[PDB]
RNA sequence: AUAAUAGUAAAGAUGAAAUAAUAAUAAUAAUUAUAAGACUAAUAUAUGUGAAAAUAUUAAUUAAAUAUUAACUGACAUUGAGGGAUUAAAACUAGAGUAGCGAAACGGAUUCGAUACCCGUGUAGUUCUAGUAGUAAACUAUGAAUACAAUUAUUUAUAAUAUAUAUAUAAAUAAUAAAUGAAAAUGAAAGUAUUCCACCUGAAGAGUACGUUAGCAAUAAUGAAACUCAAAACAAUAGACG
């Protein structure tokens, strides 16, 4: 089951912002692969400012680093990945959402589909 | 079947009401017989086999390949701003099916209410089924057939 | 069962297909093995939905009950198909 | 299977087209007539 | 609206009156109406051909009439959903008249927008009187236009000089163009001749246009000044 | 039922409810032990 | 009957062909897909360390 | 048959369209077939359409979309300005030639694009036009400056030696009032069907 | 709601006023900072979806769902007494929860009076979890199913057309024809017909009493008679009236 992810990570360090994001991406990707899963794409997005001053437990955030991870897994695995994301202090907002494979097998991320490229083959070419 | 017969009668009445010329009916044996009887008495202008889409010009043999799409086209009849086939009330309804002996049919013909049937009228036609063959009630009397009083057209 | 696949696939057939593709490419290893593993993971039952598993069970039931290969509406096969869903 | 289906039909259509030919074909073999022709065609293929 | 009995049964109603003695004298119309009876048979009559095309309305293509394989290679062995539905409304609803020429007309005016600006009289002269041999484009009663082209194309198609429709159309277009060029040259040279021999035209077309624009501009100016004044206040 | 007709029914229902409220202690006495 | 059998089988065959095509496409893609740790690390490096093609709109 | 006659006949000849009669966008060529009457036929309100047309219309020309609508009125507009633009263009006598090196389309599945010009000019470029005074080298045409210049039913790009201040700056945005003379250099025609004229202001 | 900041005499309320956990113990307004419950702005048309109750912040899981084709089954269907399951709001029994709202109660107004309408405190309740109960203007005041009948305009989906055209289908929604109807009006049903179930037979008395069953209970279902009238009811009409 192809699940897209959107995590808005924390950026504490000013000079080197992407490090925490990169670590998060590594860890969640590691979890996925240990657990019968297959990460397809890890689309980065920019250091984008949040719409409002969004706050985690005993913290506050105005800017964050955004990224999509487009992975396959079981439902239980995914649910648990989501839970771990919710638990951790270095992400502000997390959101897993299903990508339906009833018609196709190759499906790109939501952003790529919006641009034009339906399958990841198109992106490759 | 008798429900089918009632439905076709209702359809005929509807078509008479709005003045359509040429009308489809389901393609069964009983239904065909009924249509033929109407034609011979003089209520229908035409009677011809055909498709669900229209009446057939040439002969087309009916098989399992066709049968579901097959249909019985029937011409209706009008004169001096009045339809010929005004009514098609049936008598033997599916729930209370009535089967008269020859004497009862004779009585009906001669102006006697029987089994709550209004006795048959001047320009009317009571059809009668007798051994899977629809006839006029007068014809049935002549032949002496105890039969199911099917329906009534006026 | 352990190497059962969703989407109307069969593991033996998939491997053969992959081998044929490899042969075609050669005509015209570790990485290839990793790709094959990824494919299997994608098409596995245990990562897929329950719906696919049910469909497979229904198909199996049909195969068991069918009084000939063409028939799918056999009162017995219909009952069998109902049972899996139930 | 598709080729078999085609062959039976095409032969039948040819038989329908030519009446003189049809009778000769029937003799060589050994609505009713059409059915017999069809049966012969099936036997052949 | 219900079918009125009383508009067509007039003579019967009067005949009854005459019989009674309510009417002493017969009307002038009475004998005439007796001689020429009304229709009084207000039926919905079915139609089996489209007159424009010549397509058959009533018939249904059977499973036995379609022996060969379909697109996507499936043999029709059953009636479909639409083949079971009783298509009686098609017999009664009047046919949409279609012509091959309409498409050609549409194409022509897409290709030649400024042919639309050539004014068209639609008030017909005797349609029976005409007799055009479409061997050529220039007919006498008819002017030169896209219609004439299209008629020429149709003639070519009929005669099978050009078996293809497109080629015939192109040919007709090319015939038209030469004629148009000739027409254009005629007018210009006639104008030149007129200029040479001391003819005097009081108002040229462009001058007329300028004059027309001028009045509108004058109207605009006074209004615009008033609007500016209003805006200021 | 029009609204006017309903209003008689409503009134009746109210009266009944009142009677039930009145005869609560009496009803209780009647119910228990017999 | 023969025609009906053909119709049944042809559609199944087509579906099978489609499934095979889809599988082939997946296989073609799958060099980009990740299962092992090293591959994942490489992907991460490509994404983050390069500092290029961050999906941001303007 | 009747059907054949109908197909031939003058209403079938008018190619149907449901384009707006009011189009406030850019108009590069005629949208609708102009339809004239004779004066006699106008006098008894007959245009060769389904219905009579209102006696309020006194112009002989019009444009229409529907013979009859649900509103029980023919959708028309009483105007045939496009013919006059064409006639003005003809009078100006500047022959349209493709600025791109291509053969003239009138000489030698379907292409809906405009074949050369749309038929506003079937004139050929090689001719001169003599007069009593002589052979006309420069085509003199009166037009109006807008701010571009309106020259005989066409807007045209303009060029000059020096920008005249006395005429322009005296009435900055009322330049449309005063008609100026123009020397039309050439007329090119683009893919969209717009006639791109080029004029020169004379003083 | 609590706390801090700075700041000054009113604040809050109403038709106008007061009473109050309001305010010279320093409020209200403002800016911050914590917590708590409960609700879900636009999109929205309840369009649609659901058997009906219902159902619009997001996501995931599991379940069910549309159309057209292909193949198969071969009348296996319809309706459905009894029966079964679900069934708004209020109510009740436990155990949490309780911001706002708010029966009751108390207080202030209003008023001749004011057990009210308005204002203030505000308990049950409203919220969740597990149940009970099985009623509502639970309404489209219209039981379910099938065959059929004249038009138009709107959308929605399907197919072909040579992706954007004008076409053929269905589906819904809105105007109608006919037909029906006490009329209002219904309009593919309140039409033409067939099938099956539920229910009605003047008004009061009465969905009351007695009885029985079920419920923790409130109650729910079942459901009479005497007594008394020539009444009682609906659609529409024309007034008078507001
Ligand atoms: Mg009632
Ligand atoms: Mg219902
Ligand atoms: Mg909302
Ligand atoms: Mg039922
Ligand atoms: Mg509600
Ligand atoms: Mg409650
Ligand atoms: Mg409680
Ligand atoms: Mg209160
Ligand atoms: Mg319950
Ligand atoms: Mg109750
Ligand atoms: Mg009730
Ligand atoms: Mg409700
Ligand atoms: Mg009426
Ligand atoms: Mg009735
Ligand atoms: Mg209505
Ligand atoms: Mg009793
Ligand atoms: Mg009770």
């Amino acid at each position: 089951m192809l699940y897209e992810l959107i995590g808005l990570v924390r950026i504490t360090n000013s000079n080197a912002p992407k490090l925490e994001a990169k670590e998060l991406s590594s860890t969640i990707g590691k979890l996925i692969i240990q657990n019968r899963g297959v990460v397809r794409d890890i689309v980065p997005m920019g250091i984008r400012y949040l719409p409002k001053i969004m706050k985690k437990d005993q913290e506050k955030h105005f800017r964050a680093y955004h990224f999509l991870m487009l992975f396959d897994s079981s439902a239980a695995v995914q649910s648990e990945i989501l839970r771990t994301l919710k638990k951790d202090p270095r992400v502000i907002r997390s959101s897993i959402v299903k990508v339906d494979l009833d018609k196709q097998l190759d499906r790109a991320s939501s952003l790529h589909r919006s641009l034009g490229k339906k399958s990841i083959l198109e992106l490759v070419n | 079947s008798l429900v089918k017969l009632a439905n076709t009668c209702a359809h005929l009445q509807n078509c008479s009401k709005v003045r359509v010329a040429l009308t489809s009916i389901p393609y069964t044996k009983l239904q065909l017989q009924f249509a033929y009887n109407l034609y011979q008495q003089g209520f229908l202008s035409s009677l011809q086999k055909g498709s669900t889409m229209g009446p057939d010009k040439d002969f087309v043999e009916v098989t399992p390949d066709n049968i579901s799409t097959r249909r019985l086209w029937v011409g209706l009849k009008y004169r001096d701003n009045k339809p010929v086939l005004s009514s098609c009330k049936l008598i033997s309804k599916p729930n209370s099916r009535i089967h008269l002996p020859m004497e009862d049919m004779k009585k009906l013909c001669s102006g006697v209410t029987i089994r709550n049937i209004k006795p048959l009228q001047p320009g009317e036609l009571i059809l009668v089924r007798a051994h899977n063959n629809i006839m006029d009630i007068n014809e049935a009397i002549s032949k002496k057939l105890d039969g199911e009083v099917l329906c009534r057209v006026k | 069962e352990p190497l059962v696949l969703s989407k109307g696939y069969n593991i033996e057939e998939v491997d053969k297909f992959l081998a044929a593709i490899e042969s075609a490419k050669r005509e015209r290893i570790e990485k290839l093995e990793d790709r094959r593993e990824a494919i299997l993971r994608i098409l596995s039952m245990r990562n897929s939905e329950n719906k696919n598993a049910i469909k497979m069970a229904v198909e199996l039931a049909r195969k068991e009950f069918e009084r000939f290969p063409g028939d799918t509406g056999s009162s017995e096969v219909q009952a069998a198909c109902m049972t899996v869903r139930i | 299977q598709r080729s078999l289906i085609d062959r039976i039909q095409t032969r039948l259509s040819e038989l329908l087209s030519n009446d003189l030919k049809c009778d000769q074909f029937l003799k060589d073999h050994g609505n009713i007539k059409k059915n017999l022709l069809r049966k012969h065609v099936m036997m052949d293929m | 609206m219900k079918i009125q009995t009383n508009a067509v049964n007039v003579l019967q109603r009067t005949s009854a009156y005459l019989k009674s003695g309510l009417l002493k004298e017969t009307p002038a119309w009475y004998n005439v109406v007796a001689s020429i009876p009304p229709s009084t048979k207000f039926t919905r009559e079915p139609r089996f051909k489209n007159p424009s095309n010549g397509h058959i309305i009533g018939k249904l293509v059977d499973v036995t009439e379609q022996p060969h394989a379909n697109n996507k290679g499936l043999y029709k062995t059953r009636p479909n959903s639409s083949d079971k539905r009783v298509g009686v409304k098609r017999l009664y609803r009047p046919p949409k008249l279609t012509y091959v020429e309409d498409r050609l007309r549409s194409l022509f005016y897409k290709q030649h927008p400024w042919e639309l600006s050539r004014p068209k009289i639609l008030v017909e002269n005797e349609i029976g009187d005409e007799n055009y041999d479409w061997s050529h484009m220039l007919q006498i009663g008819r002017p030169l236009d896209g219609e004439s082209v299209i008629q020429r194309t149709m003639y070519l198609i009929k005669t099978k000089q050009y078996g293809d429709m497109v080629e015939a159309y192109d040919h007709a277009r090319y015939e038209f163009y030469a004629l148009r060029m000739q027409e254009e040259t005629e007018q210009q040279v006639a104008l030149e001749e007129a200029e040479m021999f001391g003819s005097l035209f009081g108002v040229s077309a462009i001058e007329h246009g300028i004059q027309k624009e001028q009045e509108v501009l004058d109207v605009w100016e006074k209004k615009v000044v008033e609007e500016t004044e209003l805006m200021a206040a | 039922d029009s609204v006017m007709r309903k209003r008689k029914k409503k009134m009746k229902k109210h009266k009944l409810r009142k009677r039930r409220k009145r005869e609560k202690a009496e009803r209780r006495k009647l119910s228990q032990g017999r | 009957k023969l025609k009906r059998n053909y119709n049944r089988s042809l559609l199944n065959f087509q579906a099978h062909k489609k499934k095979l095509n889809e599988l082939l496409n997946l296989y073609h893609v799958a060099n980009e897909f990740i299962v092992t740790e090293s591959q994942l690390l490489k992907k991460i490096d490509k994404v983050f360390n390069d500092e290029t093609e961050e999906f941001t709109d303007a | 048959t009747l059907a054949e006659l109908l197909g031939r006949s003058r209403i079938a000849q008018v190619a149907n369209n449901h384009k707006p009669l009011t189009y406030t966008g850019k108009k590069f060529h005629p949208t609708h077939q102009i339809i004239e009457t004779k004066p006699s036929t106008l006098y008894r309100q007959e245009w060769g359409l389904k219905s009579a047309i209102p006696s309020k219309i006194k112009s002989r020309y019009l444009v229409y979309n529907d013979l009859d609508t649900l509103e029980r009125i023919t959708t028309f507009e009483p105007r045939g300005g496009t013919q006059w633009n064409r006639l003005r263009f003809q009078e100006m006598g500047v022959p349209i030639v493709s600025n791109i090196g291509r053969q003239n389309p009138f000489f030698k599945k379907f292409n809906t694009e405009i074949i050369g010009t749309g038929g506003l000019s079937y004139s050929l470029p090689g001719k001169l036009k003599n007069s009593p005074n002589g052979v006309i080298q420069r085509t003199v045409v009166p037009g109006r400056i807008l701010n571009l210049a309106a020259i005989g039913g066409f807007v045209a790009d303009v060029v000059f030696f020096q920008s005249p201040p006395s005429s322009f700056n005296s009435m900055g945005d009322f330049i449309r009032m005063k008609t100026f003379l123009f020397e039309i250099l050439e007329a090119s025609m683009e893919k969209n069907g717009s006639v791109s004229m080029h004029a020169r202001l004379l003083e």
